[PDB]
């Protein structure tokens, strides 16, 4: 890989700078190389890794989506044939977010995920496995659209019983997870009344446990219940 | 749109 | 080129389609394969090349300056050693705005500039030369700054020759150049009374043919001119 | 920042 010549710590540092300069790519890139270094990551580490990626299949995301709608209008009954330059782009698109999702996905698979023993470090990663399954899921279509979905619902189904036995229902991870599970249930398995019911039941059991927290982690937990409670808002 | 969430204090 | 087997009208399509998915590289890379058609570029698809490599090249300068301020602080007294991370990834992202401007470069100098024998297109053409000549001079530091300056100033001011000539003082292409040949004196030639001079006399010049334009064609020069107003504010 | 300009419609 061409970041195996560079020291870990500085490309760590660098995945920091490209951060400030909002350079997604490169931040992205530097991960990765810190990551193939075979050491496992820290707390701050973690974050960093997830940032980079959300960020870059960020923007990978919201052009899919606008290509998507122009195609499908495209495909509307009395519009002009154009020829094949959408549905080309948005293929040339769409590989490129499959390319992302499939290279998180060998990093956590070779070998975040099997050296994480710690809770916040394991759920961190499956969290993260069933997150890039389901941007795949977004733009599955073909005869792997079902084992996508179950691959997403998997990692996030262990995601939960782990945070569950391990971690306090404030933990910010565990509120994370269980917002981006219900996101799932919504968007991506068809299942609104399972979405509302983790929604609802997760802000409760934080709600009732934010008592035992410090003021800074008491911010740090209602940023997120706020979320939950935006989704429940616009579902209910 | 975006409901969901991904770097924790 | 990678664009060599795409159709010149496709590679148009795509590049639109690019601007709505704000896929500026992918934008970027649609034109210059385009351009390398070797037919001349009408009115709509000088804009798109315009705005495509704007795009680019407006990322790397705001990271280059972040990384910039970054690195100058670290050589300030007091300043703690943390290695040459800094300076290489600015030399990084450098590098790669240089790469841009070079690219750009070249397609004016093969062949759209030689090619260019409308006002419009010659003067559009030239302001582009100074624009990029004037960011490569943004981050020049060595022996060639001085001659990286003069290459922006002569094209710039070969374009200000002809506009004067054969367009009106409200053309949006002749007021654009005009602010920015007014930011290359004040930000690049460190000349700022030619700057102001220049932005007064191109508002004062344009103010007075307003009467002569349509309402499209008034709202078109007119947001041009407040873009004059605004630095003859901060200038003065 | 940014005072200069580059897409006329
Ligand atoms: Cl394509
Ligand atoms: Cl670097
Ligand atoms: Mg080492
Ligand atoms: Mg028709
Ligand atoms: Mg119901
Ligand atoms: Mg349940
Ligand atoms: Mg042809
Ligand atoms: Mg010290
Ligand atoms: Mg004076
Ligand atoms: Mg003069």
């Amino acid at each position: 890989g061409a970041m195996g010549s560079m020291e870990r710590a500085s490309l760590i540092q660098k995945a920091k700078l490209a951060e400030q300069a909002e350079r997604y790519e490169d931040m992205a890139a530097f991960m990765k190389g810190a990551v193939e270094k075979g050491e496992e990551l820290s707390c701050e580490e973690r974050n960093l890794l997830s940032v980079a990626y959300k960020n870059v299949v960020g923007g990978q995301r919201a052009a899919w989506r606008v290509l998507s709608s122009i195609e499908q209008k495209s495909n509307e009954e009395g519009s002009e044939e154009k020829g094949p330059e959408v549905r080309e782009y948005r293929e040339k698109v769409e590989t490129e977010l499959q390319g992302v999702c499939d290279t998180v996905l060998g990093l956590l698979d070779s070998h975040l995920i099997k050296e994480a023993g710690d809770a916040e470090s394991r759920v961190f990663y499956l969290k993260m496995k069933g997150d890039y399954y389901r941007y795949l899921a977004e733009v599955a279509t073909g005869d792997d659209k079902k084992r996508i979905i179950d691959s997403a619902r998997s990692a996030y189904q262990e995601a939960m019983d782990i945070s569950k036995k391990e971690m306090p229902p404030t933990n910010p991870i565990r509120l994370g997870l269980a917002l981006n599970f219900s996101v799932f249930h919504y968007e991506i398995a068809n299942s609104p009344e399972e979405a509302i019911s983790l929604a609802k039941t997760t802000f409760d059991e934080a709600m009732a446990d934010l008592h035992t927290l410090s003021e800074d982690s008491y911010k740090d937990s209602t940023l997120i219940m706020q979320l939950l409670r935006d989704n429940l808002t616009l579902w209910t | 749109v975006f409901x969901s969430f991904x770097x924790f204090k």
